[PDB]
């Protein structure tokens, strides 16, 4: 994660983050949306940040580290790349839409008044079918992972000395290799919870709220697909 | 510090992840409660053991069922969750919940967690339950709960009120230490 991004989802809520004299003139209902709506882009910048400890940090350390045998690394971090491109690209749109709703002069006082067409883009055609391929076969890989990972450390004494060495940062305390997994797998049904709150907030604008509402059917739609699709694969 | 992994599992609204957000705050939220808990790495010391406990919820794949199991790999202890509120909730703790937990976790320490016992004294929640034939789960319908479904200790707690919610985390450290 970069600086600006970090300070900018620094504090614990939206009413927090923007300025006191800009939060004190706006209804009760806005700020209550855009609290629900700066954790969707906050955990984001999470979830995009976790793929890049596992892309970055351990994936590439390994391999310009290491002497693994080849497939061992892509068993390790399945579908890392597509998932980063995935997501990456996702909170490139979530960062834009906010920056475009910035107050002249500022750079944190916004209200993000059209979220819905947005998750609509994400979550339906073409960039939902790819979503739904990288994370049936993630998921599918998931436990195969978490395997290789054991198998690794309780047999070569190298793997253990570079996974000691790169997770040593306290920044990195809840982001070992098997945290990274369970959090990029847990990630996609949060999505419903966050949705569901932002809607719950949004009746002000009839656009907004059927806009959302036909974003939140699309992401159960996804997690019912990849759910299906999911079959476990052993070693 | 050793590292164990505790895992809340329950029905939607047991207050599972309100659970989890006021114990890895210390204090409960004042301004916004999140929606969602990601994780969180708890540097908890019981009894002079110093314990590294990872903090995981299960909230958003109640649904999925293929989905659902993977949160439990290696797994040290269960936090079984069910709202005081909510007398349906702890129904289907024996027949949903039970018998997939000790599926995919066996021999690992369920601990029975009784939600929201301020609820108990709460007007708003004692008329809403009686008007389906019902009233808030007794501490002796909770306890003959855990007995029944063979779980390692019942406890009960208030996020709201954060009483009880530091007990029930230093005991699922001490079931986790127990091998
Ligand atoms: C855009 C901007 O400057 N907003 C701001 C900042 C601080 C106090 C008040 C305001 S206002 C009058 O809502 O634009
Ligand atoms: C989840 C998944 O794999 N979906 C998939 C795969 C191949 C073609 C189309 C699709 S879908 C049903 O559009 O998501």
């Amino acid at each position: 994660s970069m600086e600006m991004d970090e300070k900018d989802f620094a504090a614990d809520s939206w009413s927090l983050a923007v300025d006191s004299s800009f939060l004190q003139q706006h209804k009760k209902e806005v700020m209550k949306q855009q609290d629900v709506i700066y954790e969707l882009i906050q955990t984001e910048l999470h979830h995009v940040r976790t793929l890049k400890i596992m892309t970055r940090l351990f994936r590439t350390g390994m391999l310009e580290e290491l002497h693994l045998e080849p497939g061992v690394v892509q068993g390790l971090f399945p579908c890392v790349d597509e998932l980063s491109d995935i997501h990456t690209r996702f909170l490139s749109q979530l960062l834009e839409r906010r920056r475009q709703a910035l107050c002249p002069g500022s750079t944190r006082n916004f209200v993000i008044h059209r979220l819905g067409d947005l998750l609509i883009s994400q979550f339906s055609g073409p960039s939902a079918e790819q979503m739904c391929k990288t994370y049936s076969e993630f998921c599918s890989r998931h436990s195969k992972a978490l395997k290789l990972y054991k198998e690794l450390y309780a047999r070569d004494k190298r793997f253990q000395q570079f996974i000691r060495k790169v997770t040593r940062p306290a920044v990195l305390k809840r982001h070992g290799v098997q945290e990274c997994i369970l959090l990029v797998t847990q990630r996609i049904t949060k999505y419903p919870l966050l949705i569901s709150r932002i809607l719950q907030h949004s009746h002000g604008i009839e656009e907004e709220r059927q806009d959302l509402t036909t974003a939140l059917g699309l992401v159960k739609e996804l997690l019912s697909n990849v759910d299906e699709g999911i079959y476990q694969l052993e070693k | 510090a050793i590292r164990k992994k505790l895992v809340i599992v329950g029905d939607g609204a047991c207050g599972k992840t309100c659970l989890l957000i006021v114990f890895s705050k210390d204090q409960f939220p004042e301004v916004y409660v999140p929606t969602v808990f990601e994780n969180y790495v708890a540097d908890i010391e019981v009894d002079g053991k110093q314990v590294e406990l990872a903090l995981w919820d299960t909230a958003g794949q109640e649904d999925y069922d293929r989905l659902r199991p993977l949160s439990y790999p290696d797994t040290d202890v269960i936090l079984m969750c069910f709202s005081i509120d909510s007398p349906d909730s702890l129904e289907n703790i024996p027949e949903k919940w039970t018998p997939e937990v000790k599926h995919f976790c066996p021999n690992v320490p369920i601990i029975l967690v009784g939600n929201k016992k301020d609820l108990r004294n709460d007007e708003h929640t004692r008329r809403e339950l009686a008007k389906m034939k019902q009233e808030p789960v007794k501490p002796e319908e909770g306890r003959d709960m855990a007995n029944r479904i063979g779980a390692f200790g019942y406890m009960e707690c208030s996020a709201k009120t954060k009483d009880g919610v530091r007990e029930v985390f230093e005991m699922a450290t001490r079931a986790a230490l127990q091998a």
